[PDB]
RNA sequence: UUGGCGGAAAGGCCUUGGGUGCUUGCUGGCGAAUUGCAAUGUCAUUUUGCGUGGGGAUAAAUCAUUUGUAUACGACUUAGA
RNA sequence: GCCCUGAAAAUGGAUGGCGCUCAAGCGUGUUACCUAUACUCUACCGUCAGGGUUGGAUGCCCUGACGAGUAGGCAGGCGUGGAGGUCAGUGACGAAGCCUAGACCGUAAGGUCGGGUCGAACGGCCUCUAGUGCAGAUCUUGGUGGUAGUAGCAAAUA
RNA sequence: AAAUAUGUAAAAUGAAGAGCUUUUAGUGGGCCAUUUUUGGUAAGC
RNA sequence: GGAAUACUGCCAGCUGGGACUGAGGACUGCGACGUAAGUCAAGGAUGCUGGCAUAAUGGUUAUAUGCCGCCCGUCUUGAAA
């Protein structure tokens, strides 16, 4: 019954703001590449 | 007696003292403006104090009155008394704080046969 | 001189208030108070007391007596806004309050006066008091709220 | 009798407030009784007292009173929002307050 | 409206039940709770388990007595999920715990007191049948409370007291109703019950 | 006052007998006013003192000295009318 | 569609916490409710603007709208040393200064009064003039703390 | 041929200040994002 | 075949409770009701009543409680450290 570590849910902000970036960033790609 | 007035309203009744006067003995309580670019009391953060300006100015009608409705002129002797001869409702005399006793003895008399109300007939009284 | 003179000085001369377009028009009383109800005085020193209510003053007051007789609240005038008025009446048709008004009130031991009034009124208001079952032990017992009770759904 | 109550009782429970600012001139007021803002309509305008007590004797009495009245209703289970002449200190949340029946329109 | 509350405890959902405590206690009410050896968890009980477990594994590094204390009692179970409700650093949130009690059985003198129950708290009331759930006797003698067994003994003794006290109050409840029941054709019935008594 | 019962934190529950009051179960007779048209309008219970009259019981600990199963200092542990 | 797997290490920890399971989760619909220096209305302060004013005009009256701010710009004020004029100003029956759990005026710079202490000078107004206003400069000079009754006064045999 | 997206010239809406000539101060970096576009990477770009 | 009701909208329809405000200060205006006299809710609050007259209201101060509030200045770079 040794429990392990969990994984924590609270989000930091430089993860949060650095998905919004990928997420743009996919979508920009997304356009082009249809584009082409 | 004094002129009917509307109920004196002071906006804030506080006095206005220096940022950090409480904190440091050699920063004196007399209001000083903070002029860093970074001071978070110039820059109106909440929870700080409040700095004077003109919002808080008083109703026109009713400054400089004293609770009774009247303004104080100070007055040194009896010449200084009698200008406030006819203004009896407006005005109340304050004697100067370096009258003698027995000059101010002769000034509340005169006062009191003029009928012009003093602030301060208490002082240097026997 | 310790203080210059000012150049101007306010006038002295108290002028008069202008015309004012507030007239004093009767005051109407709410439907539920009518010469003869029961109400409960809500507070003074006789706050709990069940009285009668026998007529309306020039004033706005109410004039109400116990009567005196039966619960000891002699003839007095109380705020309109300070009793509820209950749905149980007694008829006033043979007591004469006529009589009764402000100068009636005015203060500026007790008098013969007041004395021999309240025994005249108290003898019409027993009289009619007498008809119905319960009502001289109804104004005899004073009103508290109970636990439980609810003020806003009590019908009074 | 055993009971002379002629008010409903009543509980401060905290000041007008957002999240993180209170407002001291609007005080809370749990009504016994009262569950909805309909049947709260009832005591909008009563007089209502808070009754503490002190140590030394003012004025032939040692009971103080600070009076106020109902202004308005709050939220959706009754409460209600209460005005005093002077604001009610912070201490007396969860303290209980008397609601009188007067001024009456009953 | 009484000036003290006794919950009993059985069959109440942990968080809920807190929930309420939490706000009547700030509210200004004196809350005596009983039996938190017979409140519910939802879940299953591995599964309220291991999550005790992950409680128990947080500790301070350098110093254990200074790291969060793990209650085991399930009176103190419940308390700590309360005291995660109240703002219990401040004076104002003391002065509210200073307001509650809660116990494992019944002791003296709450046992001849009545008790109530929180309707918006109780398992029945709450949870959808076929749902599992935790009780917190096993959760905490799993975890290492050791008086299940004493407990268990003085309620099994409390009971047989109860009985027989429910007992005697039943037979003078039916001897009262008779005695009722031979006054029901009288006129002060007759207007009693014209008026709705 | 009789007789029980309760140890979970019992400190409370029940019962016996006599005395003493009240009783709104029913009918009567006197009082209330002036707190002046509201003002908590003062009725609860914690503690601490002082005065009376009703009783009760007549110690220790520490320092200082002393031991070393103890000991940086404290502390600890022994002994001494 | 929801759920499980779909890899992740190393002090004890995080949907913010508690906790939540016909939710206090997820999708959706309908209402009610809470509260910003925002919006509406009112009072008051100031700025600006537009009307009127021959009977303190640097004013007075009426009306409307506005009010964030670094550098920078413009204006109105507060305080200090000394100079000309004036108040035939204050004063040993107490000037100045200092202290004050006391009082009042001003948005403020500041001003005024009472009480105490004290002992010889000092102010209001209109003007002139400048060595004229401090929290900083590892600022200068002087004074004084905590550290602290702490480190230490154990070579030289006694 | 409805207009995504810019110019010229003349109806809508708004506007009490506009044009010219002399003058004076401070200023002389950029970071993040949306959109379009050209060139790219395993992917970022 | 005949209605009713719902829903949405309109009323220069009626009526009850609550809260905050009372700026201004002779008259002048626009109206309303009246044969008129005049009255009015029509260019901003008046009337009646009570208690107290002092620490009662209020100020100041010390604290307590609820919420809020990071230590100032300089200097760098968008910016922060």
């Amino acid at each position: 019954m040794r429990v392990r570590k969990r994984q924590s849910r609270r989000t930091s902000t430089k993860l949060k703001e650095g998905i919004k970036k990928k997420a743009s960033a996919h979508r920009k790609k997304e356009k082009k590449m249809a584009k082409k | 007696a004094s002129l009917p007035h509307p109920k004196i309203v002071k906006k804030h009744t506080k006095k206005f003292k220096r940022h950090h006067s409480d904190r440091y003995h050699r920063v004196a309580e007399n209001w000083r403006k903070q002029k860093g670019i970074d001071s978070v009391v110039r820059r109106r953060f909440r929870g700080n104090i409040s700095q004077p300006k003109i919002g808080y100015g008083s109703n026109k009608k009713t400054k400089f009155l004293s609770p009774s409705g009247h303004k104080t002129f100070l007055v040194a002797n009896v010449k200084d008394l009698e200008t406030l001869t006819m203004h009896t409702k407006t005005y109340a005399a304050e004697i100067a704080h370096n009258i003698s006793a027995k000059n101010r003895v002769v000034i509340l008399a005169r006062a009191k046969a003029l009928g012009i109300k003093v602030t301060n007939p208490k002082g240097r009284l026997a | 001189s310790a203080q210059k003179a000012p150049k101007w000085y306010p006038s002295e001369d108290v002028a008069a208030l202008k015309k004012t377009r507030k007239a004093a028009r009767p005051q109407k009383l709410r439907a539920s108070l009518v010469p003869g109800t029961v109400l409960i005085l809500l507070a003074g020193r006789f706050r709990g007391k069940r009285v009668v209510y026998l007529k309306h003053l020039e004033d706005n007051t109410l004039l109400i007596s116990g009567p005196f007789k039966v619960n000891g609240v002699p003839l007095r005038r109380v705020n309109a806004r300070y009793v509820i008025a209950t749905s149980t009446k007694v008829s006033v048709e043979g007591v004469n309050v006529e009589k009764f008004n402000v100068e009636y009130f005015a203060k500026e031991e007790i008098k013969a006066e007041r004395v021999e009034d309240q025994k005249v009124v108290d003898k019409a208001l027993i009289a009619e008091i007498k008809k119905t079952p319960l009502l001289k032990q109804y104004l005899s017992a004073s009103f508290s709220l109970k636990n439980g009770d609810k003020p806003h759904m009590l019908k009074f | 009798a055993e009971s002379h109550r002629l008010y409903v009782k009543g509980k401060h429970l905290s000041y007008q407030r957002s999240k993180r600012v209170n407002n001291p001139n609007v005080s809370l007021i749990k009504i016994e009784g009262v569950a909805t803002p309909q049947d709260a309509q009832f005591y909008l305008g009563k007089r209502i007292a808070y009754v503490y007590r002190a140590s030394k004797e003012v004025r032939g009495s040692k009971i103080r009173v600070m009076w106020g009245k109902v202004t308005r209703t709050h939220g959706n289970s009754g409460v209600v929002r209460a005005t005093f002449r002077n604001n009610l200190p912070a201490k007396t949340f969860g303290a209980s307050v008397r609601i009188f029946l007067y001024p009456s329109n009953i | 409206v009484e000036p003290v509350v006794v919950i009993d405890g059985k069959g109440h959902l942990v968080g809920r039940l807190a929930s309420v405590v939490a706000k009547q206690l700030l509210n200004g009410q004196k809350i005596v709770v009983v039996r938190a050896e017979e409140l519910n968890i939802s879940g299953e009980f591995f599964r309220n388990k291991l999550k005790y477990h992950d409680f128990l594994r947080k500790a301070t590094a350098f110093n254990k007595t200074r790291g969060p204390f793990h209650f085991r009692a399930p009176s103190r179970i419940f308390y700590k999920a309360l005291r995660g409700m109240v703002s219990h650093k401040t004076a104002r949130g003391k002065a509210a715990l200073e307001r509650l009690k809660v116990f494992e059985g019944i002791p003296p003198p709450y046992d001849k007191k009545k008790r109530v129950v929180v309707p918006q708290a109780l398992r029945v009331l709450r949870l959808k049948p076929g749902r599992k759930y935790t009780t917190l006797g096993k959760l905490s003698t799993s975890v290492g409370w050791k008086y299940e067994d004493v407990v268990a003994k003085l309620e099994a003794k409390r009971k047989v007291s109860s009985a027989e006290y429910y007992a005697k109050k039943r037979a003078f409840t039916k001897k009262v109703a008779s005695a009722n029941a031979t006054a029901a054709e009288s006129d002060v019935a007759k207007q009693l019950a014209a008026l709705g008594y």
